[PDB]
This record gives structure tokens, C-alpha cells and sequence, in this order.
RNA sequence: AGAGAAAUCAA
RNA sequence: UGCU
């Protein structure tokens, strides 16, 4: 590591980088010949000029750009590897330095350029003597000389040999002090040498046993699941405002309502309807953000941490013992076929308003045909103006939570119709939200409109009575933290058109392979296990039936559901296999239901789709 | 549930992406990944006898087992050395041509691998700070400390790194003064080194419950960046290996193939439970062992292809946070060995807050070679079957002539999986004993066609910067998903247009706003799709620029055209951008002492960026320093100038 | 030429405010270029971003604060409708430089409009993915020669010899004909990625009923598909 | 309160 | 403060 004596600083620093010399063999001496043929260069280099010109400019241990420059100008061209050492300007020859432990073997190596060696004890070859001056020669001598005395004192001697006798080879070092620490947990060496012979055993196994029969998901017990969706869904309606901007909407609806409780729950105080009425009135004299009230503590839980905190530090008695956390098992809810059913019905609009894409290729029009198809299949159904009503306020609610604020901000749920009309779905109420991470939870305060009202199905929803031009309708009141991440995923609630498309589209083109011809007015029947019975239905109710079920396991969206779906894709495909009368087989502890009975705790259409699973035929035979 | 299962002009595995939560949020892991990461590394020692006697188990150096010990009903983890040599060698004499590509990667292709692409990985723990970094500054941060403890420069190859992290391993003591200082001893670097940073797996889907991933130091990144490209290498050249490469053709083409009549086919599609927890570095380190002596490699390649096994056997997972604990209604977070839990066993492992495990593995990492040692395992006589294996999922095809004889074939796929510490999930597998139906990775397969279903719903939003530069990137992603087979004519343009209109709204140019309003009141005509014009796209013309559409279907005329693509626009003045310099192609406005080294690095890379024209072409390599390099373009550049001598010595003159 | 100057005025600046960090090794390069504290995506922000009372930034430049009650400069940070302020009473340039900012993009283009296509039948195909060139290249350039060839047209003289070997001949040239007037104009690093654009052969997998070619290849999301297949020219 | 699901948010 |  450390510098010879005889080698200058500067040389040796060039010498640091020019090649990697740790991971060669023999390191710390290919360096050191390296920087004797640079001495060597630029001994002979050394202050002489010719034609008022330095005699000799190195090719060696400099930046390449450099070489291809000088060799430019001088009409001369040399790739990487035979790169002269020096260059001769007043001769036009070029020179590389070659030490040689032997001078019989004149060797010439190549008629590129022509060789200068010189053995390691000082003589030179008689060309590379004949054609260098005496002062040249008699320096190298003894520079030579003096490396000659550094090996021997260090008995570098053979390994100098074989350096000069061939290319660098690469090598990897492992040091004994690793091998050490690298045995401390393992029975083998570096280079594990077992003494085994090579064998396969003969284990002695179990058989498979065949799939005779589907399996049953197990039905759970218990109080029926509320619906603990982030907005009402199915049973969302909008009031008819006059055209104009969310301010005049706003500023109509307050100043013609008039509110009374009809049902008040526990998890969400009446008392919080002041808040409410606040914002509206916030936002009707053009203040989105508004500032804290007293009912405010309670509508967005403010200091709920620390009193809490406080309560389980007072009531704290026993000893600590490991967490245990107890998810409570629910039944399969009676409204989740009601949402079904409601979620499909007919509406005047469209609800479904993409600017349709250009066409130039007859490839675009088909395309472009079955996506208006689509739009007009699912377009007018209360599912897609739920989509819409999700969408805008997701939306809405997202672009004010980027900020810090402390103070109330009013995120109206308002569309407006092809004609102008504005409709209040309903409307979000942020709190005070110092959120830091995308997974805190934000508190709200949901305010919308119900069109009907159901305990058992909404417990912690506190209901009111809205007169607005002699309409009565209902009015949702529920607090909610919840968080950026599901609000920034909610906000592109569009994105689940896609799957019902799919379906549609490949039933279409299915039609269109059979024959030779696109219809795009096809609505053939679809044969589905209903109500246990197989009876047929149409495409167009079957793709929006699609929607609505894949807009409830969209909203509806947890370990539960991910883990009940991914576990059952395997009993489904097992299902299509018995419907193709094929045989299913399983290994020895094999239980494919136990996967997906595990994931069946709560969550409504998680027990929703095991009921549509146990409704349909165990054995197909 | 019964909707989702059609009956007639369409296949129930054609609509299996009903069966997916494409929308919706995906969970997210809350608090500590103490309790997983703990169940984690307890399984290995559960598992390893038949039955459980962990507190014994916590006794074993190598995996190595019985075949008597091998639990054929449950999870086994430990291999058989005997069986792991076999399977090796039969693996080694087929396939033949794809070891020589490995011989010619040794020999050619592995001496030439920079440690620079090190700086293109996950987010890594770094020994100086504790704290988790990207992976370019802990990168420069090893490369100092070794640059200060070797007294030497480190090489530009990858081979350089290691060896220089080899060499830092004898020094009793190593330093990282600068201000700051710390020191460290062989005993702390080496915990350091074998550290394994955990943290929680967010983002997951399929799952019901959370997973952790792990990942190394980059002391060791160096040695598993080698291992795992040698495996790449071997696995891209093997028809049984289901990595990105063979995904494409292998299970369409065994979708494909035509059987006997008389034949027997059958499909065996399955998940290997518990695969990371129960494989064993050591039958990692026995197969690379017999696969570089089969090639009759030098002893270093053993040595180097065996260190980051050995010193994964040594690892010190991190805990965490600790486990919860109650009192009631209040809860604490309390380290393993405090107070008692399910876990006591693993106590007398506990160093600092890191637990020693030696068998079983952790999620994250040694993908590839875990795949490898799936298909060692297939190389039997028996097994004449084709297999495919990609990481944890597999699928396997029989042709045999009766079914007793295609059931012995499948238990032995079984067994042999499980002489190398792989137990396929009894509830996860199944078999189709007539013909094709199976799901391999996120393909479903029905007789003749493979269906690839993403697991991941395209992001049909823009993706941020400018409204030119995302637009492209939404169009190519749309045209991915399409050429993928997930989309089709309809999906593809119903994706498009949603798209399109949350582009449209993410630029606030959709219905009455303050962009929108002013333009109709300062007479500016929309002309773009970011200004709420008509879209120039459509499903044929995904790959199309949105100016040079314009242009030739003459929309931007040619006195707009101009304007807007003016190069001294006041506004303005990577891998797949593909869109045009325009004054739409703007961009948005947005541990303290790294600040100012990136602003120097920063400038250091300006100054190269200039001088250098070939340093974006191709990588940096020319022997020196930084100063000397720059000052010798310098000098160049300048040399060769039109401008006469005296100017040349002029503009020297000042260079310092 | 004043740029001289420049370089030398960046490299003192440089050597006297970073005297360690310029004392690193050149290779060093490929490991700092990417050195950033910074990390999901702008896409969860941008709709906010766009939002902000000022989101564009812009250099100093002759822009009207004020037109029409405007506040569009309050000199820095740019206000969201200034792009589309130039685009009507903004300053034009040259009809050559319009016409060589963009070069690939018209190719693409020019490709897809030059076309006919015949009647797009459907059949139950399969299509089975084959890994094809993505786009046509002005010359079949190997990928192990690209570099080579892109140092050729860009800096001819920071070369070697086998640098020069083992470069494509022919395409060199024809890339400097067309890059001579985009490099001028456009960024040193937009011109070497569109060079690379035109000459990159990169085998992508597409699906495939039948062969083929780049041409084909490049628009090949509508062509072919499960259910549908039209016949190009 | 609440969101939630094996443990966190309610700075 | 205006995405069907």
C-alpha cells in the first residue's frame, strides 16, 4: 500500500486510478511496474524539444481525449489496447515501453509501433539503444538499477517475473478475519464440502383426494351489518336548485329550509345540526372556511385523544398482558338486496357525460360505438348518479384536505344537470385537520340527503326533516374521520365502469367472432342461478346488475373483502372446472374453504357473496 | 356471487375480473410490525420437526434434516443436503446451454458490473445515520466510509465494492470522521452488516392480513446485486422459470401443446405456503456451490457467490416498535422480553433491538434465487412433467398415461419441493385432471387462451408535471394495459375517455373556471386538449404526439403554431416522454446538513453535464479525478477553438 | 466565444464553493447524478397544484403583469393562464424552427396517415405475444452499436479508433442531417433522447396473429386482438 | 364520539 | 366556489 521510495508522489497518485489493482493478482506490483514504465516515459520525455516542439509527447496515463487530439494533427489514428507509450515527433515514430527479465527475445510484438526494452537489471535492447541517446539510456539504467535494488530488499522477485511474463488475472480475497465471522452461525465452511453422498429418499406420502362436492361457506351469526359506507348509496337523492353557481344553490337552499330532528342517534348528536347550518350560511355569504363553534368539539371529536387518554390512565387496574383485538361477527344484512334492486332502477338522465375520443380508422368507430352503447346500457340507472355523487365529492372533499387549516372548511355535493338545474345530493364538512400522513384520518361531518329512513340500517345516522318549497325530504347527519388515501382512490370512483364494460364488450365481440359481422344490437340471454333455479336474463340488466355489485365491493373495500375475493378465485375456477365436467382434485390437508371462511367476519356483501355462493349447486355430476 | 357465474355465451373464467377490487382503497398496515415480523421468524423453528419443539430447534446452525424428519402433513422447513446435491447436479446436466451463458456472465459480463447501479434501488438503512435513505446517498455514504477506512480509492467496478467490503471487515476499528464522528468496532460493523431493516408491505392486495418486507444494507447489496444477477441470468435462459421473461411465451405455449387422446393430462395450479419463512440459506449456498464447481470456476467465485448466503444465516432482523400491550383501555409499547408473550422462545436471540434467526428467510429479497431452488427440485425421473415457477406461485402440467400413475407424479412434485424447505398450500392447490383450466401468477388459463388479468387497476389520472408530458404517459400506459390483453376495443376507449376527462378536470379546463373564463373573455380560442378542446386522440392513434396530430390534421393552423412552439418562451426558457418543447411543457412550484452536498453534487453534475457531451450517451468512464478531468476538457475545448494562441493563453490564464 | 469564458468562470465557482466533492473520482458520475432527498407521485397533488393562486414558475421574461385584469406576474411565480396567453398576441418564430422542433413525432405521424386498411373481420383467433422491434428506425442500427453511433453524431472527437469500429456507418450520417437543425434548437438532452428514438431497435412484446414488420409493429393496440383483425397494405 | 381491523388515527 |  505504502509508495516505494523510489517512485515520485506525482506518479504514484496517477498511478491510484489508471487500473484496479486490488483485485488482481498479485496487487501493489503490476502498480509499481506500471509507474516504472512511466518513469520511464518521462525520463526519456524530459525536456527535450525539437522544431521548436517537445521531441517526445506521451501516450500514456492521460485523458484519451488528449491522445485522439494530439494524434489528430499529427494525420495518426490508435485504438485502446496497443496504445503507444510515447510518441517521437522528430523521427514520426511511436514508442512503447516493454520490460522484458530476457533480451534474446528481440520479439517484436507489432509494425503499429515499435518496442523499447529494457530489462529489469538496466541493458537495453540494441534497436531501442542504437535509437536513443546515451544520457536516455544511462538514466533508465538507473532508475532501473535502483527498483532492482527495492525488490531485493524486499524479495519482490518472482512475482515481478511473472507480472512481466503476462496479462493481470482477476482475483477475489477473503481475508481470515471474515472467514471468522462468517462461519459464527453456519455448520459449512465458505465453500460448503458436505460428505454426503448424493441420494434422492424415498418419502412415504398421502393421496390426493378428489373435489366431489363444492364447498360451503360458512353463513356467520350475529346483529346484521350497518352500512358503514362513506355515503348513503342506494337511498341518495338531490333537491332541484335554480342554475347558478354552488354559492347561489347554497344560499337558496338556507334561506328556504327549515330543520327538525326526526331521529337522533347516539354516535352522532342533533346538537351538531348548528354546525351544519353554520357552514351553509358560511358558504351562502361566500366564506367556504368558516371558524370553531362549541358544537364543534363534539362534531369533529377536537382534544378527543387526550381526554381519552386520560379516561383509560384514570380507569387504568390490573397488570399489562399482550394486546388482543376482537373483530365482532355480523350476520348477512337484509338491505344489501335492497340496495340490489334500487341501485338498478331507471333514471331520467344520463348521469354517464364522457367527450367522446376522434376517429379516423374504421377500428376507432367500433371502439367508439360500444363505449356509447355502454354509457347508454348503465348510463341511466341511480348507480351511476351514485358514481357521480361519490366522485364530486371525494373530489371536493380531497382538493381542501392539502393544507393545514383549523378551522371548518364546506365541500358542497352539487351537480347540475344538461338543462342547468343545480342538485344538492348533500355536502362535507371538513374539520380541523393537521394531517401528516396519507393515512391519518380527517375528520367530517357527512350532511345528505336520504329517501327513506331505516334504523337498523343507518344506527349511528341522525335523521331531519328539510321543508324546501312545500318538499319534504330527509337529511343525513353521521361523523366520519376518514382518511387521504381512501378519498384520493374515491375520487376516481369512475374507474369502476371498466369491469361491467369488460363483460359487455367481450359478450359483444363473443357475437361478433360467432358471426362475421358487429351488431352492437345484440342483447342475448344470459343463463344465472337465480333465487337457486337457473333462469335466463338479458345482457343489458345482467352488465347493470355488474355495476351495482361492483360499486358495493368498490365502496365496501377492506382486508375482508380482498382476502374473501383472492381466496375464492380458486373455488370459482374449481366451480367452471365441474361445469365443464372435469374431475378436481386436493392434496392430503387440503380445506380450500377454511382460505376464504376466514375472511368472513363483517363486511355485508363479503356475506352477500357467500349467500349467492351457497344459493347455487354444490355437485354438478 | 351467482352473478358472477354466467351460464351460457360466456365462461365463468371469462369473467374472472369481476372477482378483483380494481376501485376501492387498498388496506393500509397500522402501528408496529413487531408482532408480524416476530410470527415471521418463528415459524421456521415451529416447522423444522414434526412436531413443534421450538425451544430445542433454537439449537440449529444448518437446515440440514432427515428424511424420516420431513412433516409430510404440515409446513416442513430444513432441507436434505444429500437430496439438495442430487437435485443440483440433475439440474446442472439439463439445461446444459443455459449454464454456459452463466459461464460466459462469470467470465465476461461480471468483472464489468459497476457499483453504480447500486444507487438504482430501494430505499436503504444506513450504519452512519439509523435512519432509512435513499439508495444513491447511502451508496456515497459506504463508498466515503470505505474511501476513509482503506486509505485507498475504490474501484468503478462492482467487483472493487465487494472486495473493498471485504477488506474493511479485518480492521479492529474504522472511523467516519466529518464535525460528525462515529466509530465503530469489527463486532458493531459486522451487527451493522447484518442488520435487515424491516418495514411494513403498504399497498397490499389479495391478503387479509399484513406482511413485512425486508431489505439489506448496502454493505451487503453489492454481494446479493452479483448473486441475483448470476440467477437472472440462469433463470432467463430455463423453461421453467415464470420471471418477467417467461411469463409471456411458456404458459401460452403449454396452454397450447396438443395431447395423446389416450393420454392423461392434468393441470396443478397453487400457491407454496409459508416459501419465504421456510427456505434455508444453506441449500442456497450447496446449489451455487455445485453449479460454479460443474463449470469448474475458480475458488474466489465460490467465495463471493457465498458470502451473502452466509451472512444472511447471521441476519438480525429488526423488531420494531415493540409489541402492544394492555392495561384496560390504555396500551404500551413494550420490547420482546419485557413482559411475557407467545413469543418468549425467541428471547435468549434478542441483541439490542434486533433478533438473531438463522433458518427461514425474510420477504424482499433472494427472489430469484429462491425460484432456482423450486426447480432443482423438479429435475427427477419421475417428474416428466412441465413445470413453471415464478417466486412463490407455480403452475405444473402432467401427461401421463393413467391417473394412479399422474397421482404418484403429483405426490412426488410434493415431496421433492419439500427436500429443499418448499411446502405447497394443501387449501391453495388444485388439479384439473381432464384438461386445461388454471391460473398461473395473474394469467387464467380455459383451453386454448391465456387471460392476463392486471391485479392493479391502471391509474387513469395524469400523473402530475405537465399537461403534455402526462397526457403521453396516460395514453402509453392505456396502450400497455391494451397490448397486455387486459383491455380490449371498448375497455381500452371507455379507459381513454376516463382518462381524458379527469385530464381535463386535473388542469381546471372542464365546466365554468378561472382558466376557462378568462379565455372566452380575452377571445383565446381553445386549441389543445389541456386548454378543454375536442381530443385529437383515439384508440389507433395512442402513440401520436397531440401538436403533430393537430398540425396535420390542421387544427393549430400555422400562426399558433409558432407561437406556442417558440423556443424562447418565457415559460420553459424522462424515459419514454416522447412530446415536444412547447409553452405547455412547463413545470409546477413546490438530516438538514444533506441539503447543501446535494446542491454542490448538483452543480458538480451541471458542470459535467456541459463539458462532457458524451457523458449522457454513455456511462463515465475515464481513470481520475473529478478536477482533473474537467480541467483537462477544459483545456481541450479551449485548445481547439477557432480563436488564435494568444487567446487560448488568454482564457488559460485564468483557469484555477 | 463567450460560452469559453463561461465554463471556466462555472469551473472556479464550482472548485472554490466544493472543494471535497470535486476532488471525487470521475466514475463517481453514474452514482451522484441521482443524488435528491426526494421520493404517491405528483398525481395525488397535481389536481391542487394547478390550483394554487401562483402555480406556474417562470424566469424573468417581457410578460404583461396586468391585461384585462390579469395579475399574471408579480415578480418568480406565473399565473395558469400564461401559456395560453402565448398563444394568441404572444411572438411568433421562424416557420423552419416549428418545422425541425419536431421531427420523430411528424414520422410517427405521417406513418399512421400514408395507410389503407382493408375490412375488419372477426374471428375466435388467439393472438400470442412475440417480443417485436417497437418502431421503425431510419437504418437497422444493433443495440450493442447504438451508443456508438449516437457518440458519432453528437461529439465525433471525445471517440476512439474501435469506438468508431464498431458504430453503424451510413445511419451516422443520415442522423446528422436530420439532428443539424433539432440540436440547435432544442436541449442537448432532448436531442440525444429523439437521436436514440430514431435509431433504437428495442424488441417489445405485442401481440401477434401474424408476422410483424416495424411498421406494423409501431400501431399494433388496434390491428390484431382476440376478437378482431384488420389487413394492413 | 367516530373511522377502523389484529393497531393505529382523533396533531 | 361549476367533472354529470
Amino acid at each position: 500500500t505504502d509508495r516505494p521510495d523510489h517512485i515520485d508522489s506525482r506518479v504514484w497518485e496517477l498511478s491510484e486510478t489508471q487500473e484496479d489493482w486490488i483485485t488482481q493478482v498479485h496487487g501493489h506490483v503490476r502498480r509499481v511496474v506500471e509507474c516504472w514504465k512511466y518513469t520511464i516515459c518521462c525520463l526519456i520525455s524530459n525536456m527535450h524539444t525539437h522544431r521548436g516542439a517537445p521531441q517526445y509527447d506521451v501516450f500514456k496515463w492521460q485523458d484519451r481525449s488528449t491522445i485522439e487530439w494530439i494524434c489528430s494533427k499529427k494525420k495518426v489514428q490508435y485504438p485502446e489496447r496497443d496504445t503507444p507509450d510515447l510518441y517521437d515527433n522528430e523521427r514520426a515514430v511511436a514508442y512503447k515501453v516493454l520490460l522484458v527479465s530476457d533480451l534474446s527475445d528481440h520479439s517484436p510484438t507489432s509494425g503499429i509501433y515499435h518496442d523499447l526494452a529494457f530489462n529489469l537489471e538496466g541493458e537495453a535492447e540494441e534497436s531501442c539503444a542504437l535509437v536513443l541517446r546515451g544520457s536516455q539510456l544511462q538514466d533508465i539504467k538507473g532508475f532501473l538499477c535502483r527498483a532492482l535494488e527495492w525488490v531485493v530488499s524486499n524479495n519482490l522477485t518472482q512475482e515481478v517475473v511473472e507480472t512481466i511474463s503476462g496479462e493481470a488475472k482477476l482475483q477475489f480475497s477473503v481475508g481470515t478475519t471474515f472467514r471468522t465471522l462468517l462461519k459464527r452461525d453456519t455448520d459449512w465452511d465458505v465453500i460448503p464440502t458436505p460428505r454426503v453422498e448424493p441420494n434422492v429418499p424415498r418419502i412415504e406420502g398421502r393421496r390426493w383426494t378428489q373435489m366431489k362436492k363444492l364447498p360451503l361457506l360458512k353463513e356467520k351469526e350475529g346483529p346484521p351489518s350497518p352500512w358503514r359506507a362513506l355515503l348513503l348509496g342506494a337511498d341518495s337523492e338531490y333537491i332541484v336548485c335554480p342554475p347558478g353557481t354552488d354559492q347561489e344553490a347554497i344560499s337558496w337552499i338556507h334561506s328556504q329550509s327549515e330543520i327538525e330532528c326526526i331521529r337522533e342517534s347516539k354516535s352522532t348528536p342533533a346538537s351538531v345540526i348548528t354546525c351544519l347550518t353554520s357552514s351553509l350560511q358560511s358558504f351562502a355569504e361566500g366564506n367556504p372556511v368558516r371558524s370553531r363553534i362549541h358544537e364543534d368539539i363534539i362534531a369533529f371529536g377536537i382534544n378527543k385523544k387526550q381526554e381519552k387518554k386520560q379516561s383509560a390512565s384514570s380507569s387504568a387496574s390490573g397488570e399489562w398482558k399482550r394486546a388482543e383485538y376482537q373483530v365482532e361477527e355480523m350476520s348477512l344484512p337484509p338491505w344489501v338486496e335492497e340496495e340490489m334492486v334500487l341501485l338498478r332502477s331507471d333514471q331520467e338522465d344520463n348521469w354517464i357525460e364522457l367527450e367522446k375520443n376522434a376517429i379516423y380508422t374504421e377500428v376507432d368507430g367500433v371502439a367508439e360505438g360500444l363505449v356509447d352503447k355502454y354509457i347508454e346500457i348503465v348510463g341511466r340507472t341511480k348507480v351511476a348518479s351514485v358514481i357521480e355523487k361519490w366522485q364530486i365529492a371525494a373530489t371536493r372533499t380531497f382538493s381542501q384536505l392539502h393544507t393545514d387549516r383549523s378551522r371548518i372548511t364546506a365541500c358542497p355535493i352539487i351537480t347540475r344537470d344538461p338543462s342547468g338545474n343545480c342538485q344538492f345530493w348533500g355536502m362535507v364538512l371538513l374539520g380541523p385537520h393537521h394531517v401528516k400522513r396519507d393515512t391519518d384520518n380527517a375528520p367530517l361531518l357527512i350532511a345528505e340527503i336520504m329517501g327513506e329512513d331505516t334504523e337498523e340500517k343507518y344506527p349511528k345516522h341522525s335523521v331531519f326533516s328539510l321543508k324546501v318549497e312545500e318538499k319534504q325530504f330527509l337529511l343525513s347527519l353521521k361523523i366520519t374521520s376518514f382518511s387521504r388515501n381512501k378519498l384520493y382512490t374515491f375520487s376516481n370512483i369512475r374507474r369502476v365502469l371498466i369491469q361491467p364494460a369488460s363483460i359487455y364488450s367481450q359478450v359483444v365481440l363473443s357475437r361478433a367472432a360467432e358471426n362475421n359481422s358487429l351488431n352492437l344490437e345484440v342483447n342475448p340471454e344470459i343463463q344465472l342461478y337465480l333465487e337457486g333455479a337457473q333462469r335466463g336474463m338479458t345482457l343489458y340488466q345482467w352488465v347493470r346488475m355488474i355495476l351495482c355489485l361492483e360499486f358495493l365491493m368498490a365502496i365496501y373495500n377492506n382486508p375482508q373483502m380482498e382476502g374473501f375475493l383472492a381466496n375464492m378465485r380458486r373455488l370459482h375456477m374449481s366451480r367452471h372446472a365441474m361445469m365443464e365436467r372435469r374431475q378436481v382434485f386436493l392434496p392430503f390437508g387440503s380445506r380450500p374453504e377454511d382460505k376464504v371462511n376466514e375472511c368472513i367476519i363483517n363486511n355485508p356483501i363479503v356475506a352477500y357473496l357467500a349467500k349467492g355462493w351457497n344459493s347455487m349447486p354444490n355437485v354438478y355430476y | 356471487m351467482n352473478l358472477f357465474t354466467p351460464l351460457s355465451e360466456i365462461n365463468p373464467t371469462t369473467t374472472q375480473e369481476l372477482l378483483y377490487a380494481y376501485t376501492g382503497p387498498a388496506p393500509v398496515a397500522y402501528g408496529t410490525r413487531t408482532r408480524a415480523v416476530l410470527e415471521n421468524i418463528i415459524r421456521p423453528y415451529q416447522y423444522f420437526y414434526k412436531e413443534p419443539n421450538v425451544q430445542r430447534a433454537l439449537d440449529i446452525k444448518t437446515g440440514c434434516k432427515e428424511p424420516e424428519d420431513i412433516n409430510v402433513e404440515g409446513p416442513s422447513s430444513g432441507f436434505h443436503t444429500a437430496s439438495v446435491l442430487k437435485l443440483a447436479d440433475n439440474f446442472f446436466r439439463k439445461y446444459r446451454p443455459a449454464m454456459e451463458k452463466l459461464k460466459y456472465w462469470i467470465l465476461v459480463k461480471l468483472p464489468k458490473l459497476k457499483y453504480a447501479e447500486l444507487s438504482k434501488g430501494r430505499q436503504t438503512y444506513s450504519f452512519i445515520h439509523k435512519r432509512n435513505l435513499p439508495a444513491p446517498i447511502a451508496l456515497e455514504e459506504t463508498v466515503e466510509f470505505l474511501e476513509q477506512n482503506l486509505r485507498r480509492k475504490i474501484g468503478p467496478t462492482l467487483l472493487s465494492y465487494c472486495q473493498a467490503i471485504a477488506d474493511v471487515m479485518e480492521l479492529d476499528e474504522t472511523t467516519y470522521e466529518g464535525t460528525y464522528t462515529i466509530k465503530f468496532s469489527r463486532e458493531e460493523l459486522w451487527d451493522q452488516m447484518r442488520t435487515l431493516n424491516t418495514m411494513w408491505k403498504h399497498l397490499e392486495r389479495g391478503r387479509l392480513n399484513r406482511r413485512t418486507i425486508a431489505t439489506p444494507s448496502m454493505l451487503i447489496r453489492g454481494f446479493v446485486k452479483i448473486v441475483e444477477d448470476a440467477a437472472k441470468e440462469i433463470l432467463e435462459n430455463v423453461p421453467t422459470s415464470g420471471v418477467p421473461v417467461g411469463g409471456e411465451e411458456k404458459l401460452a405455449k403449454l396452454a397450447s401443446k396438443q395431447t395423446f387422446h389416450t393420454a392423461v393430462t392434468g393441470e396443478l395450479s397453487g400457491d407454496q405456503e409459508k416459501f419465504n419463512e421456510c427456505l434455508d440459506p444453506d441449500a442456497m449456498r450447496l446449489m451455487w456451490t455445485v453449479f460454479l464447481r460443474k463449470l469448474g470456476c475458480p475458488d474466489w467465485i465460490m467465495e463471493l457467490f457465498n458470502i451473502p448466503f452466509m451472512v444472511f444465516k447471521s441476519k438480525l432482523a429488526d423488531m420494531g416498535e415493540g409489541l402492544v400491550y394492555t392495561k384496560g383501555k390504555l396500551t404500551d409499547r413494550k420490547p420482546l422480553g419485557e413482559m411475557p408473550s407467545e413469543f418468549d422462545d425467541l428471547v435468549r436471540n434478542v441483541v439490542g433491538n434486533s433478533i438473531s434467526c438463522r433458518l427461514g428467510m425474510f420477504m424482499g429479497m433472494y427472489n430469484l434465487t429462491s425460484t432456482l431452488l423450486a426447480l432443482i427440485s423438479i429435475e427427477r425421473e419421475e417428474l416428466t412433467g412441465s413445470h413453471v415457477e415464478s417466486s412463490d406461485d407455480f403452475i405444473h402440467f402432467f401427461n401421463c398415461k393413467t391417473h394412479e400413475e399422474m397421482f404418484k407424479q403429483a405426490e412426488t412434485l410434493r415431496l421433492t419441493l419439500k427436500l429443499v424447505g418448499i411446502n405447497m398450500s394443501p387449501s391453495k392447490c388444485i388439479l384439473i385432471s381432464p384438461a386445461g383450466i388454471g391460473e398461473f401468477n395473474s394469467k387464467f388459463h380455459h383451453r386454448d387462451f391465456v387471460g392476463n388479468v392486471a391485479t392493479e387497476l391502471p391509474a387513469l389520472v395524469p400523473n402530475g408535471t405537465n399537461p403534455m408530458t402526462d397526457l403521453a404517459m396516460g395514453l402509453n400506459v392505456i396502450k400497455h394495459s391494451v397490448n397486455t390483453g387486459q383491455m380490449n376495443l371498448c375497455t381500452g376507449a371507455l379507459a381513454m375517455r376516463i382518462f381524458n376527462h379527469a385530464y381535463k378536470y386535473a388542469y381546471m379546463a372542464l365546466g365554468v373556471t378561472r382558466r376557462t373564463r378568462f379565455m372566452e373573455e380575452n377571445a383565446i380560442t381553445p386549441l389543445l386538449t389541456n386548454q378543454g378542446a375536442s381530443p385529437v386522440h383515439s384508440f389507433s392513434t395512442m402513440h401520436l404526439d397531440e401538436v403533430a396530430l393537430r398540425r396535420h390534421l390542421g387544427l393549430l393552423d400555422e400562426e399558433t403554431l409558432r407561437r406556442i412552439l417558440n423556443p424562447n418562451n418565457p415559460v420553459t426558457q424522462i424515459m419514454e416522454d416522447y412530446s415536444v418543447p412547447s409553452c405547455f411543457k412547463y413545470t409546477l412550484s413546490r438530516h438538514k446538513a444533506l441539503l447543501n452536498k446535494e446542491e454542490r453534487y448538483q452543480r458538480v453534475t451541471s458542470i459535467i453535464n456541459k463539458l462532457f457531451p458524451e457523458v449522457l450517451i454513455q456511462e463515465a468512464s475515464a481513470p481520475g479525478t473529478v478536477r482533473e478531468s474537467l480541467k483537462r476538457r477544459l483545456e481541450l475545448v479551449v485548445e481547439r477553438s477557432d480563436l488564435d494562441e494568444e487567446r487560448k493563453k488568454r482564457i488559460l490564464s485564468r483557469i484555477f | 466565444e463567450c460560452t469559453l469564458r463561461a465554463l471556466v468562470e462555472e469551473y472556479n465557482g464550482a472548485c472554490k464553493e466544493a472543494p471535497k466533492e470535486m476532488s471525487k473520482q470521475f466514475t463517481d458520475y453514474n452514482t451522484f447524478k441521482r443524488y435528491t432527498t426526494s421520493k404517491h407521485a405528483p398525481q395525488m397533488r397535481l389536481v391542487y397544484s394547478v390550483r394554487k393562486p401562483w402555480p406556474i414558475s417562470m424566469t424573468p421574461s417581457k410578460e404583461i403583469p396586468l391585461v384585462f385584469n390579469g395579475t399574471k406576474l408579480k415578480d418568480t411565480r406565473a399565473n395558469i393562464v400564461v401559456p395560453d396567453y402565448w398563444s394568441k398576441y404572444g411572438s411568433q418564430t421562424s416557420l423552419e424552427v416549428v418545422n425541425a422542433i419536431l421531427y420523430a413525432e411528424d414520422l410517427k405521424v405521417q406513418r399512421f396517415f400514408s395507410t389503407e386498411w382493408g375490412e375488419i373481420r372477426y374471428g375466435r383467433m388467439l393472438p400470442f405475444r412475440k417480443p417485436v422491434q417497437a418502431c421503425p428506425t431510419i437504418e437497422e442500427v444493433n443495440p450493442a452499436s447504438i451508443p456508438h453511433t449516437l457518440l458519432q453524431v453528437f461529439c465525433p472527437q471525445y471517440t476512439t479508433l474501435d469506438s468508431k469500429r464498431k458504430a453503424h456507418m451510413g445511419a451516422v450520417e443520415k442522423l446528422k442531417r436530420v439532428m443539424e437543425p433539432i440540436c440547435k434548437v432544442q436541449t442537448q438532452e432532448s436531442a440525444v433522447h429523439i437521436a436514440r428514438s430514431l435509431i433504437d431497435s428495442n424488441k417489445k412484446w405485442l401481440p401477434t396473429v401474424v408476422d410483424h414488420t416495424p411498421r406494423t409493429a409501431e400501431m399494433a393496440h388496434f390491428l390484431c386482438s382476440k376478437y378482431h383483425y384488420v389487413h394492413t397494405n
